[PDB]
RNA sequence: AUCGGCUCA
DNA sequence: ACGACTGAGCCGATG
């Protein structure tokens, strides 16, 4: 069913797609997989651990 | 063996946000360097102009709130923050918003000074709700460039603040994003050639113009070591 | 002029202060140690250098020597004091002595995970790629060739 | 010798006298002054010790000896 | 509102060759955009004397042989190639090589000639065997800048060429190696600073100081049309 | 400070 | 018939 939604978007069906890198500007020699993700912020930060 | 030289041939402007920019002629082999170098530039640095203080009357502090209005303080901060600004002539500026009444607060509620120009007059800063109660707020504007922070400010000083005067972190840098394309430039003399567009977004507070001119100039100003 | 007068520009955080800082951790190692400390290398001394910040940094490979990995973790830190202590934690407890293993005839710092891939990716074979048929004049026209 | 010291360890012998070789060498250039020989790179007379041992000094045959020094010169 | 000026601390020569620089202070975010912006230059666009085009005496193609010579003809083309060359005035120069006997054939063995200068007055070029037999050739030797080897110069034209007239790929860029390491550097009130060292190696025909000098007045050189 | 509670390596 | 991990965090409660 993804597959058939990034086809509504337009984002490729591979998922991996083509980046640019910062320090140089000069490209990535291969496409990457990316996306959203959810990530949390879970208790004991380092300010409570040093 | 002889340099070409690039230069400037329009600048196509869409909105007071986004406008590209398109160069030729550029050798062979340096739209990879200068389009690269310039950006690294271009977000790390570069001066916009926006908001670090702000006071207002019967607040102590900012995770309290007012009676009357919808958001809360570090909300009515956190609008402030993403603000957009312009100054014309000294460096440091102190704004005052008066606004009363039922609806929204947008900065067009500011007192329109002479040197201070606002970029969106339907910028949404707070709410209020009971039309017997109003907000009046000194605001400080500053120019700067990077990110300090309110917590880098909190330790290279001594002389100690009052109570009410809110610290809001600097958003100095003003560009929301960039990027740079690489096409062939066809001259009518050699087809070898490539042109640099450079796409950009931003709040306004620079001018799409200067922007460019003002970073090569830093980035110039770094190679002043080596001529 | 006296311990107490030095005890005030340290706290005011005067910049002289890490200027000092800076050459008593010239020459001045440390201890480094993860429980459970099973074994003996469990604690290696390194020469430390500052970064500022709260966290603690420290090498990759050596990852595999200690019981250790970069995902939840924690390291105590003491300090060799005496001439002695400082070094004879250069001399036996420091890294440098631990490249081979002390169980077995195994070098027990090798390169772990990542640092492993780049070389495959580089030294893999082929028959096309980017042009064929070339020579080079030494290891150095191959840099010229890639970067 | 902040890198390796591999140079220092074998020229007294072990690893376990490139300590009492050098924590005694570290001992006399601390208290009453004492000669700085190779010279003083910066450092500290934590280094010294060992690094008069990679440039064909300091040894155990070296402090017992001219200890006897220091008690033909107080007469 | 002020920028760091970044300078040179010193340079550290190891040989004629190989040479590293050390480079402090520079701002957050800027070791990376000179370094490699330096680098693409220093590689791509830095004119030195090389060589380019050879024929021989006897022989067709480049995958045959010379009797009484150790080494191959590709062999020869490979000690051509890194060769070390200088010229004072025309752009575009014809060497002629002739030596006969025993032992090897070092450059000095060419016709010394008004503009043409030699650096490396016992390089190998090739090797001889037996005393009845010898070498003659004509060396083209050009001035460009970056890499255009054989190949790109055998398409997209049209201008036919004769049989003898072999091709050794160019190599214009005096520099044969180079890299930039990124260091910290450590003031008394920003940790975050850091340092640029660039390593080199090269064949002396240039000195590693105005090497750096010359190609950051390169870069600047492009950066005059926006300041 | 002994015990009880609960998390992360 | 015996024997019971190695680190420190936070809270709580009575000799
Ligand atoms: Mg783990």
């Amino acid at each position: 069913e993804i597959k058939e939604l990034l086809k509504l978007g337009d984002l490729p069906t591979s998922g991996q797609i083509r980046l640019y890198d910062g320090r140089t500007g000069e490209q990535f020699e291969r496409p990457v997989t990316v996306g959203y993700m959810y990530m949390l912020k879970l208790n004991h930060l380092v300010d409570d651990k040093m | 063996t002889e340099f070409l030289k690039p230069r400037l041939v329009d600048i196509e402007q869409v909105s007071s946000t986004h406008a590209k920019v398109t160069l030729e002629p550029l050798e062979r082999g340096f739209g990879h360097t200068l389009g690269n170098a310039l950006r690294r530039i271009l977000l790390s640095s570069m001066p916009g102009c926006a908001v670090t203080e702000v006071e207002i009357d019967g607040v102590l502090h900012e995770y309290s709130t007012k009676e009357g209005v919808q958001e809360d303080i570090l909300e009515i901060l956190l609008n402030l923050k993403g603000l957009a600004v312009r100054v014309q002539g000294k460096d440091e500026v102190i704004l005052t918003l008066n606004k009363s009444g039922i609806g929204p607060v947008t900065a067009a509620d500011i007192t329109h000074d002479g040197d201070v120009e606002i970029v969106k007059p339907q910028h949404v800063i707070c709410h209020l709700t009971d039309e017997n109660a109003s907000i009046s707020m000194r605001i400080k504007v500053q120019r700067g460039r990077g990110y300090v922070p309110a917590s880098t400010r909190i330790h290279s000083e001594e002389d100690e603040r009052p109570i009410g005067r809110l610290l809001v972190d600097a958003c100095y840098s003003p560009v929301e994003r960039i990027a740079y394309n690489v096409e062939a430039a066809r001259v009518e003399q050699r087809t070898d050639l490539d042109k640099l567009v450079i796409e950009m977004e931003t709040n306004g507070t620079i001018d799409p113009e200067e922007a460019i001119r003002r970073a090569a100039t830093i980035l110039a100003e770094q190679l002043e070591a080596f001529v | 002029t006296t311990i107490k007068a030095a005890k005030k520009m340290v706290e005011r955080e005067e910049a002289v202060v890490w200027d000092i800082l800076d050459e008593v951790i010239r020459e001045h190692p440390v201890l480094l140690n993860r429980a459970p400390t099973l074994h003996r290398l469990g604690i290696q001394a390194f020469e430390p250098v500052l970064i500022e910040g709260k966290a603690i940094q420290l090498h990759p490979l050596v990852c595999a020597a200690y019981n250790a990995d970069f995902d939840g973790d924690q390291m105590a830190v003491h300090v060799p004091l005496t001439l002695e202590a400082q070094l004879e934690a250069r001399a036996l407890m420091m890294s440098t002595n631990n490249i081979l293993s002390p169980a077995n005839g195994e070098p027990i710092i090798v390169p772990s995970q990542d640092v492993v891939l780049g070389l495959y990716y580089m030294t893999r074979d082929c028959v096309n790629a980017k042009g064929e048929g070339m020579v080079l004049t030494g290891p150095k026209e191959a840099e010229r060739l890639y970067r | 010798a902040r890198v390796t010291v591999q140079d220092a360890v074998e020229k007294i012998g072990n690893r376990f006298d490139l300590v009492l070789v050098a924590a005694r060498r570290a001992r006399q250039m601390q208290v009453g002054g004492k000669d700085p020989l190779v010279p003083e790179e910066n450092d500290k007379t934590t280094v010294i010790a060992l690094r008069e041992i990679e440039e064909g000094l300091i040894n155990n045959q070296i402090l017992d000896v001219r200890e006897r020094q220091e008690q033909q010169e107080q007469e």
